[PDB]
RNA sequence: CAAGACGGACCAGAGCGAAAGCAUUUGCCAAGAAUGUUUUCAUUAAUCAAGAACGAAAGUCGGAGGUUCGAAGACGAUACCGUCGUAGUUCCGACCAUAAACGAUGCCGACCGGCGAUGCGGCGGCGUUAUUCCCAUGACCCGCCGGGCAGCUUCCGGGAAACCAAAGUCUUUGGGUUCCGGGGGGAGUAUGGUUGCAAAGCUGAAACUUAAAGGAAUUGACGGAAGGGCACCACCAGG
């Protein structure tokens, strides 16, 4: 019987200082009322914006999960989450006469944000090849994958998630698994795919200052 | 073909063949002196072995047994017999 | 400026340079669009320019390549951009019975019969085109001609005969 | 084609059919 | 009323285009998911079984929320196809497609257009039987 | 957040296992083929009754669990369809021993055409790559051998033919060996015996009846069906 929408204000948030773009768009919060405060509904949210809506000349083929929790007087505050890869890239990317090998870990870092990995990779035809598959065999497979575990754990264990977001950006640790497994066996386009975010610890406003610049 | 004289192939063909299926049947392998380069003793180590055969006086490793030929160890000189 | 990215697949590469010369004439001389073949990312890229009206048409156009990654011809394609109401339905074959091994090779089978005789006639009847996957069928036409097509389709791979569904099909087309 | 095939069956064919029926000094 | 954004700059919201078997839904909502602003249906428009789920349903289901939107000052929306997903199908129907080209007739800027199906690593068993197809 | 299920796309002219069967990572356990061998024993071998081991799905007894699916069952529309849902579907501990359990095609051995592709192992060789890698090593390239899986082709021959490199080396008929057939019904029925909690499995006739039963390829009629054409002895608009 009454409008609901002409009740409701807005909000800008914004990205962290560690992309060129900060600002990300708007976000509609119920007012509060005293029954509910609009800062708890905020505290919540997760979003989904990809990675070419935060930088000009990186690829789009990536996506970056954030999460909502402080507002500051019209200034949102946001926090990295997880990172996916857009379903249309993924399924281009599996052709058929090719191996697809997987590694997964649960890596704790420096400052507690305990994170799993995934990551996924293919084998690579050569220019000269003639026969037409390139199949891996399984203590190939088995000694990519350990190298892979090893490679990407040792890279976010002895990091905090300041540089660890710097490497995502460029799929540096992709770049790493490509050029140390040559000597295997030959990949071709290897990239870590999904990121999650289990174990969260006591929350405090110190060290999100710095993300926020 | 229908008219090849079976009594003397030729001798591309004799070693082409699976050494079971030769007309005389013969090994493959053979015995070769090794040279150690950290001594200069004489072993005779059989071409397929399947141990690791040791030197008599240094005790160092001269091949490495593998699915098929042994692997020698790098910087051996190696000789066949006959 | 607005811009849509149309993957291609491996094995579409060859018929798409073979082709190519009839796609992107109909873009310049009657839709006003530039495209580019990013041989790169082995995409095709489709934007606007000064040059362009009917923004309706921009999503025919991405609808355009679309049609051909997929597999119909190119008349076939271009049928799409002189109509205005034609939409494309697609399903696997498994999305309707659990088929193993031989027996969803025979399901295929039963789709074309012998030369495409089937497939073709339910391809005149309905006023659709019909292509095959390896386990996905792909269906483009008006709406109500869709779900002729795919009762005739499901109604194959149930096991239902060809001869019966051949005779049923042109009852129908009375309607 | 499609668009061909449609348009042939929403027109009427028309043209060729030729009927025959029916001073100097 | 609505966003306090110049002119230059546009608002972008996301919508999920949820085309079953039966209707199409149009879900226009927050870059979060979590505050709504308009869903319509199939039983929104026309009072026809016949056609709940036809490209004319969801061509007036789309138009009407852009009518709405732009009173509410979005004038950009992200896509999010979705069919039935699971065990049913993959491929969205046509009155997604249909939904698309309708409301991009109403001249809003257009962001990202992607499918999000709830694609199974594999389901559990079909509705169907093992002898049990559609028809 | 929980509960159980199951491992897509990669997944194939593929691989393993005695068959049934076998697909997320990692650790362990004991197995196995093939290859390589100038290693050891010296005929230790092939084939099958009962017996023994295993035997998909469904089903029968005891527990655990029930997400999904769903025989029975209850409604609604018209045996086809939809909603809900018992037993069952999942695990362990015992039974049952059956499938189009298929190559509708015993096992072991000798001989007999071609090709170029694949999986594993082994050997040999110019070269490209690990940002011209500083020797080896993996990844490709070329050739050869062995054992496999699987194609295409052939006046080797064979076959009723479809077709078969075995279904060939068969009236020019004998390598060794097991099971089993004898025109169609009566009939896997009656009885007996035996195993099984049961359901049922294994073995199993006769009297009588009948001139067929059946197998392999090929079209041709075949009431008709779909397309065109012609006609005021057909119609439309009319007299």
């Amino acid at each position: 019987v009454v409008d609901p929408f002409s009740k409701k204000d807005w909000y800008d948030v914004k990205a962290p200082a560690m992309f060129n773009i900060r600002n990300i768009g708007k976000t509609l919060v119920t007012r509060t009322q005293g029954t509910k405060i609009a800062s708890d509904g905020l505290k919540g949210r997760v979003f989904e914006v990809s990675l070419a809506d935060l930088q000009n000349d990186e690829v789009a083929f990536r996506k970056f999960k954030l999460i909502t929790e402080d507002v500051q007087g019209k200034n949102c505050l946001t926090n990295f989450h997880g990172m996916d890869l857009t379903r249309d890239k993924m399924c281009s990317m599996v052709k058929k006469w090719q191996t697809m090998i997987e590694a997964h870990v649960d890596v704790k870092t420096t400052d507690g944000y305990l994170l799993r990995l995934f990551c996924v990779g293919f084998t690579k035809k050569r220019n000269n090849q003639i026969r037409k598959t390139s199949y891996a065999q399984h203590q190939q497979v088995r000694q990519i994958r350990k190298k892979m575990m090893e490679i990407m754990t040792r890279e976010v264990q002895t990091n905090d998630l300041k540089e660890v977001v710097n490497k995502l950006i460029p799929d540096s640790i992709g770049k790493d698994i490509e050029k140390a497994c040559q000597s295997i066996y030959p990949l071709h386009d290897v990239f870590v795919r999904k990121v999650k975010m289990l174990k969260k610890p006591k929350f405090e406003l110190g060290k999100l200052m710095e993300l926020h610049g | 073909p229908l008219a090849k004289d079976l009594l003397h192939p030729s001798p591309e063909e004799e070693k082409r063949k699976h050494k079971k299926k030769r007309l005389v049947q013969s090994p493959n392998s053979y015995f070769m002196d090794v040279k150690c380069p950290g001594c200069y003793k004489i072993t005779t180590v059989f071409s397929h072995a399947q141990t690791v055969v040791l030197c008599v006086g240094c005790s160092t490793v001269l091949c490495q047994p593998t699915g098929g030929k042994a692997r020698l160890t790098e910087g051996c000189s190696f000789r066949r017999k006959q | 400026e607005e811009t849509r990215k149309i993957p291609v697949p491996a094995n579409r590469y060859t018929p798409l340079k073979e082709n190519w010369m009839k796609i992107f004439t109909p873009i310049v001389e009657h839709l006003g669009l530039q495209i580019r073949f990013n041989l790169k990312s082995r995409n095709v890229e489709i934007r606007t320019c000064k040059e362009t009206k009917d923004v309706s048409a921009l999503t025919k156009a991405a609808d355009f390549v679309k049609a051909f990654i997929l597999g119909f011809q190119v008349e076939d394609a271009l049928a799409l951009i002189r109509l205005d109401d034609l939409f494309l339905e697609s399903f696997e074959i498994t999305d309707v019975k659990p088929l193993k091994g031989d027996h969803l090779s025979r399901a295929i089978g039963r789709i074309a019969g012998k030369g495409g005789k089937t497939k073709f006639t339910i391809e005149n009847v309905t006023r659709t085109r019909i292509v095959l996957a390896d386990v996905k069928v792909h269906i483009l036409g008006s709406f109500q001609n869709i779900k002729m097509a795919r009762t005739a389709i499901c109604n194959l791979i149930l096991g239902n005969p060809p001869s019966k569904v051949y005779g049923n099909i042109r009852a129908v087309a009375s309607r | 084609p499609l668009a061909d095939q449609i348009l042939a069956g929403n027109a009427v064919r028309a043209g060729v059919r030729e009927k025959r029926r029916g001073e100097e000094y | 009323l609505g966003p306090q954004v110049a002119e230059g700059e546009n608002v972008f919201g996301v919508c999920h285009i949820f085309a079953s078997f039966n209707d199409t839904f149009v879900h226009v909502t927050d870059l979060s998911g979590k505050e709504t602003i308009c869903r319509v249906t199939g039983g929104m428009k026309v009072k026809a079984d016949r056609d709940e789920s036809s490209p004319y349903a969801a061509m007036l289901a789309a138009q009407d929320v852009a009518q709405r939107c732009k009173e509410l000052g979005i004038t950009a929306l992200h896509i999010k196809l979705r069919a039935t997903g699971g065990n049913r199908t993959k491929t969205p129907g046509p009155g997604a497609q249909s939904a698309l080209r309708a409301l991009a007739r109403s001249g809003m800027k257009i962001g990202r257009i992607e499918d999000v199906t709830p694609i199974p690593s594999d389901s559990t068993r079909r509705k169907g039987g093992r002898r049990g197809r559609r028809l």
